[PDB]
């Protein structure tokens, strides 16, 4: 009925806005536009909280946005993303990564491993060796478990190992994944309609 | 809790 | 260019989302759906903060959303909407009402007067007579200035005057205005496209 | 300041 049809239209539009915001968040992440990312993050969060129902596809979209936000805050060790205050931002990203309904291909495994490694490295670069060991215990598996344990034990913050499995390396692999999400939803309604309006003026 | 994108608060470091 | 065209598309979509959210906020206000209103308010606020430029039309839309939020919080005297902490929610609404580029018709004047009266009344119903007088001083003009002064002086919280120029009376007049905003933008892109999708399924 | 829709904080009443 009238009110019901309006409510359905609102649900449809909310779904469109979620997709569009995800796309915008991915681009800001890719381009390194930190302030735009923060603002788009707040918008996406508001739209998500306003949803009264979700489809599996939307849940995946939500996870993707949550994942990127945790990654963007990877070095902000004082940021609490989970109810359990002990969980660091990268550990939170790791949990989300392991929940997303996606294929565990090579890129997936590469990202997973790099996040596990950097979750420990960011703590060590802050001189927080006790916290690094605590992160290790919570996370640990991979073939580098023993090496990480040793690196932590010896407080070897700038071990060559980290030079290879660096934060930048982690970021570039995730940006590769973002390019995939980007191409996958660059055709969602809102973005497509807006692009059409922009072109319809040229 | 919640589908939070932003932090829930500050963490004890 | 590529990046520029994407940025323009994003600006276009942001404008669409603002209008749609305003419409949704108006409906929630009209229907008395308090939680939906709060959530839509947070979404609208995020989208507004994300805008990098504004047109006169969008400024009006922003004022409308700000106006309704202050009105919805009319009896929440501990809510601070202005940099100056002394300003109450209804006084804040009054200032916005006087800024909106709109015709000062009969309804406009009725709403203006009812807000001025209730700005004082809500304080008195809380037993805050000192604050009521302070609100009076800041606001005061109308033909009821002298009567309000006397009512405040005599602490006549439930004076017959308030029975007529009541909070409900103020709310019904504003809801009438909302019906006007509603019909004016029920045809904005996003809502129109979503309604079309819903119908295209029936 | 700001195009705030929500309160900026709590007011002294």
């Amino acid at each position: 009925e009238d009110a019901g049809l309006v409510a359905e239209a609102e649900a449809v539009a909310a779904g469109w806005m979620l997709d569009f915001l995800c796309l915008s968040l991915c681009r800001a992440f890719r381009d390194g536009r930190s302030e735009d990312f923060r603002r788009t993050r707040n918008s996406a969060e508001a739209i998500i909280h306003g949803l009264s129902s979700l489809t599996a596809c939307q849940l995946r979209t939500i996870y993707i946005c949550q994942f990127l936000t945790r990654i963007a805050a990877g070095k902000t060790l004082d940021a609490q993303f989970e109810n359990d205050e002990r969980i660091t931002p990268l550990e939170s990203a790791l949990m989300i990564w392991g929940s997303i309904e996606k294929e565990h291909d090579k890129l997936h495994e590469e990202i997973q491993n790099l996040i596990k490694i950097q979750a420990i490295a960011v703590c060590m670069e802050n001189g927080n060796f006790k916290e690094a060991e605590e992160v290790f215990e919570r996370i640990f598996h991979m073939p580098f478990k023993s090496k990480l344990l040793m690196i932590i034990s010896q407080k070897d913050t700038f071990h060559s190992f980290f030079q290879h499995f660096s934060y930048n390396h982690m970021m570039e692999k995730i940006k590769s994944y973002v390019n995939y999400v980007l191409s996958e939803k660059s055709s969602t309604f809102l973005m497509k309609a807006a692009a059409k309006v922009v072109e319809s003026k040229r | 809790s919640h589908f939070n994108l932003a932090p829930l608060g500050r963490r004890r470091v």
